RNA sequence: CGAUGUCGGCUCAUCACAUCCUGGGGCUGAAGUAGGUCCCAAGGGUAUGGCUGUUCGCCAUUUAAAGUGGUACGCGAGCUGGGUUUAGAACGUCGUGAGACAGUUCGGUCCCUAUCUGCCGUGGGCGCUGGAGAACUGAGGGGGGCUGCUCCUAGUACGAGAGGACCGGAGUGGACGCAUCACUGGUGUUCGGGUUGUCAUGCCAAUGGCACUGCCCGGUAGCUAAAUGCGGAAGAGAUAAGUGCUGAAAGCAUCUAAGCACGAAACUUGCCCCGAGAUGAGUUCUCCCUGACCCUUUAAGGGUCCUGAAGGAACGUUGAAGACGACGACGUUGAUAGGCCGGGUGUGUAAGCGCAGCGAUGCGUUGAGCUAACCGGUACUAAUGAACCGUGAGGCUUAACCU
RNA sequence: AAUUCCUUGUCGGGUAAGUUCCGACCUGCACGAAUGGCGUAAUGAUGGCCAGGCUGUCUCCACCCGAGACUCAGUGAAAU
RNA sequence: ACACAGGUGGUCAGGUAGAGAAUACCAAGGCGCUUGAGAGAACUCGGGUGAAGGAACUAGGCAAAAUGGUGCCGUAACUUC
RNA sequence: AGGACCGAACCGACUAAUGUCGAAAAAUUAGCGGAUGACUUGUGGCUGGGGGUGAAAGGCCAAUCAAACCGGGAGAUAGCU
């Protein structure tokens, strides 16, 4: 349950430690992002020697939310806190290195094969 | 919030008639006694279902 | 295709092999035995009436004795009839059981929804309210506007306003049948339906196929 | 209701290990790439648990690499096929939230050693 | 909507509604009878009974239980002494509500609550 | 039958200009 | 002018079509994707933020689109009061001055218990003709009608290449609506526990009152969303723009004059709900009543005695029904409510005693004790025998069959 | 600028986006030196702007506790 | 104007905790405020809690939430020191 | 020492909600400012209407103030309703 003006963390390396999701992308008037969801996020702190500045507007995935995900058989899975992953706002294409924390099997649409070979668990 | 013609009399009867009160007609005779009394009720004097209750 | 009355008994979950689970409504549907066949000839159309459950003796009033008398079947509660698709027929006394759902895939489940009483319009219509502070008085679930001005000079009809919600029949359509048990007369819906543990409910197949 | 109660009945597990809140469990549970299964493990400890017969559930946090990890386990599905048991907490509480808040040293118990 | 909710209100809050019923159950416990409004003698049952209940065992744990309800102690000593033993072979329904018409000062509804005893 | 005394302002100050 | 509150915002809308999207077409300087323009089409849909009091506008990022207007520039007896538009004060400017300035700043009381119409709900009365209890037909009315992306067709048709279809099928989303509590959660001042101050029960121990439930930690049932299912149709009928077949007037040609075809989210139906007060008051099934006297201004007349059935109402216990009425279950030939027994759930190892320790405290008895609304049982208490209303075969005329 | 109509002057800072705010220039319609000019620590229930924490303000409301509203008994108004 | 949630000068002023005449619970003493009984709808008023987000609300962080005590360490620009 | 600081009584009234035929012809609830002073308060005096008083708002002068109240000129006048 990702909305806008919503603090998230970075999974990645790109640089970006914290952003600010400004718009909840695939359909008019969506409230909040899923698990996986494009959005788009500017960028409120980073590595100075990183990459990506501040203040800077670009497209993000969500990997994990505190409010969690439902497993078909009820089951869920919560986290400690919001983490994303950078895009390129043309291909999605994570620009990261690597991903740090674990990563829902959720991703898995045949297209997120970067996310998931990066990430340590799952 | 307040009224434009004072309404008639015809008006104000129509709208008390249903107001009207219903007798209970629904009066039931003590098994022993035989005193009269509401259904479900003990009697004046104490009495409910043929034996006292309330000695008193 | 007729359908059937049942009773609804809680809610409950079925877990497959393949892990994932689905919630079942259970249905207690038990022999349905018709009382009356209608044709044509006299009533206009065709249609059969059914009756299920069992009645106290004294309590069954005699015109519905001597009407269950007639077919020679036991009184059970209320009377419901389904219309006929033309493609069957029965008979007075005929008594069907929910093993004529084995073959069906979808149904239309009808029932009493849970009465809300007398509710609002944020409740019932769904209408934002307002602000709760900055200088807002006495303003914070009312309706608000109902109507625009003189030039109309009235409210509209059909307009959404507060009052009685739920405690009216509604059907839930095209849910799947997941289970069902002839010997111990249940039927096992995927979904949700509307109204109480308890309450009756009529079972027909999907018209939506 | 006794229609309902027969019905979950038949679905229960008799493999069910005892377990209490605090206590430390690895849960195997059952995973599907495409057409091949495995199982994974989660090892955690137990913050509360959910008794409801057929819906009975418990909760497990463990601490990964950087934040911690809460699943919900639903104790009769499929999905999860063995549950063991560690180490067995000496708390007193039957719901342990206030392991959320807590971390590092602040976040280990003692052992029942009972 | 109040679906499948018990306890009646009374137009009173908590802890006026727990005081009432605790002082009122002493008083019916003491006289054997009393005469009060049909929704408070209803209402009663419920805290009454249980009461007789907890009184068929006599135990120090059981006294400092019923103790802990109507705060006591001429309560306590006529249960486990006298209620106990008189309702040991009774299974619940240790009291009896006769309607016996309405108060003339607001016309509620008012009752007799009385436990199935005084048949001397 | 008797006049009132307190005679406050009933008309709103609103002016609409 | 014996008073019609005049900008914005919020809530709630409704209509027009000069259509923003979706739908159907003509022409194209239409290769294809993507366009331009015009015609038909109002079923549904038709953003979130930064700046400003602003409408507007600029800017940022979305969507299929972020339509134009009417409705007292819709809506203050529905809300706000930021702008403007009282009294205070200041700046610039004008005036000798009091003061003034669609010049600018700081501050500045928004009343109303709804009689009528209207609207949203819910009842009583009578009617529908002998009465009563049920199940229906359906005139008529309302609700719903939105759509993105991915894959297959296919990398096909097209095209020098770059690029890349039409039609049809499948899957998965957003927004909206209905239902529900099995799951994930919220609430849970009626359940359990921890703990601070103080008063009290003779005192210790153990408990209760008060301090926002004293402050907190969990949490049953209900209600509930963020949770979970389902829905938008397909099909048919008659059509709009448009495309036609045959075809004369007018030897030809021509979609039209006769005749025959197709043709859209529009219209009628199909889906869901209300519905015989539909005074045009409908249909079917079942149940109950088939005793006597008199009177007259001898009438579908009135009066008296005896009988009052089906059923209803009333009263009581009540409900996942409810403002009150109403609606549902039950009233002993009884599980309707309460209690009680067992279980479940929740909280979490009661009190007492014993042991270790100088002590706080710990361990054993003990996963104990206590448990609201939940589940299955049990007449233990309360649902009294009766009274009350409702009758006694139901008009006239005509038609058809027995007599 | 408490002063500026044209005007949201021009450039920079702050924001993804700044008619507000801060800094600089002067084309000062119509600043200006005791109806005082420019600075000024401290002070202010003083005006404007930004940040952290915090939250039902809000996305979007849900449940709960009390007092009214509703029914019964008694008393019994008002504007019009 | 009322048996009116307002106003009205001085003196005495105990216990436990507390810096305290604050505050909580109490003693002496005095009171339950002159309409009640039910039900447990919308909506209004006064309060409690809340998933994920955290000013996106709004003219404006209005209102709410939050901070809150003692001792020790430590404490910037500027300054009339 | 201090028109010093925090904070009750006491004095005042910055914000919000409630209340507008209210409990009240400006109050209540929750916050808020001063609180050894240019402070606050009891009792008694003095200043009288083109006058008083005013840390100055055209404020206050018995719920009435850009000229109080009462009686009189007075049946002022009214090309107005």
């Amino acid at each position: 349950m990702i909305q806008e003006q919503t603090m998230l963390n970075v999974a990645d390396n790109s640089g970006a430690r914290r952003v600010m999701c400004i718009k909840v992308l695939g359909g008019s008037h969506r409230r909040y992002a899923g698990v996986g969801d494009i959005i788009k996020i500017t960028i409120k702190e980073a590595i100075p020697r990183g990459k990506v500045k501040k203040g800077d507007v670009l497209k993000a995935v969500v990997v994990r939310t505190k409010k969690g995900v439902r497993r078909p058989d009820g089951s869920v899975i919560r986290f400690d806190g919001n983490a994303c992953v950078l895009l390129n706002n043309n291909s999605e294409q994570p620009i990261g290195t690597r991903i740090f924390g674990p990563v829902t099997r959720e991703l898995r649409s045949e297209k997120f094969m970067k996310i998931i070979s990066l990430a340590p668990e799952v | 919030a307040v009224q434009q013609n004072k309404p008639t009399r015809s008006k104000r009867g129509m709208r008390r008639s249903h107001d009207a009160l219903t007798a209970v007609t629904s009066l039931s005779v003590d098994k022993t006694s035989g005193e009269k009394h509401l259904r479900h009720h003990i009697t004046a004097d104490g009495y409910y279902r043929g034996r006292k209750v309330i000695a008193k | 295709m007729i359908g059937l009355v049942g009773k609804k008994v809680g809610m409950t979950r079925i877990f497959t092999e393949d892990g994932v689970s689905i919630p079942v409504t259970v249905i207690e549907v038990e022999a349905n035995r018709v009382t009356q066949v209608k044709d044509l000839a006299n009533d206009g159309y065709r249609a059969i009436q059914v009756t299920t459950g069992a009645k106290k003796a004294n309590r069954v009033t005699k015109p519905e004795a001597g009407h269950f008398a007639k077919a020679g079947v036991e009184a059970g509660r209320g009377l419901w009839e389904f219309r006929l698709a033309e493609g069957e027929e029965f008979t007075v006394g005929q008594s069907i059981s929910v093993e004529l759902f084995a073959d069906v895939k979808k149904v239309d489940v009808t029932g009493t929804s849970k009465g809300k009483g007398f509710a609002g319009t944020v409740k019932r219509w769904n209408f934002r309210t307002q602000d709760a502070t900055h200088g807002n008085s006495l303003s914070h679930r009312v309706p608000g506007s109902i109507g625009q001005n003189q030039t109309p000079g009235k409210v509209f009809k059909g307009k959404k306003m507060a009052g009685q919600m739920g405690n009216e029949r509604v059907t839930v359509q095209s849910l799947d049948v997941v289970r069902v048990d002839a010997e111990r007369n249940l039927l096992l819906v995927k979904g949700a339906v509307p109204g109480a543990t308890g309450s009756d409910l009529i079972v027909k197949p999907a018209v939506k196929a | 209701s006794n229609i309902i109660k027969q019905l979950e009945q038949e679905q229960m597990k008799q493999d069910v290990p005892s377990f209490r809140p605090g206590d430390t469990v690895e849960v195997k549970v059952w995973v599907v790439e495409g057409s091949k299964k495995r199982l994974q493990a989660f090892e955690g400890v137990v913050i509360a648990i959910r008794n409801r017969g057929l819906h009975s559930a418990f909760t497990v946090r463990k601490i990964s690499n950087g934040e911690g990890v809460e699943r919900v386990f639903q104790t009769h599905s499929p999905v999860v096929d063995s549950i063991s048991v560690k180490r067995r907490g000496a708390v007193r509480k039957a719901k342990l939230y206030y392991l959320r808040e807590r971390t590092g040293k602040a976040a280990r118990i003692k052992e029942r050693l009972n | 909507m109040r679906h499948r909710k018990s306890g009646r209100q009374l137009n009173r809050n908590s802890s006026h509604r727990q005081a009432m019923f605790r002082n009122m159950a002493g008083s019916l416990v003491r006289h054997e009878i009393i005469k009060t409004t049909l929704p408070k003698a209803k209402e009663l049952r419920r805290v009454v009974e249980p009461l007789i209940t907890l009184a068929k065992t006599d135990s120090v744990a059981n006294r400092r239980l019923a103790f802990a309800r109507t705060r006591d102690n001429e309560i306590v000593a006529k249960l486990f002494n006298e209620l106990g033993p008189r309702f040991a072979s009774r299974a619940g329904g240790y009291t009896r509500i006769l309607k016996c018409g309405f108060r003339a000062g607001d016309n509620a509804p008012m009752a007799y609550i009385e436990l199935v005893d005084r048949s001397e | 039958n008797n006049r009132p005394v307190y005679i406050p302002r009933p008309r709103p100050p609103h002016p609409r200009l």
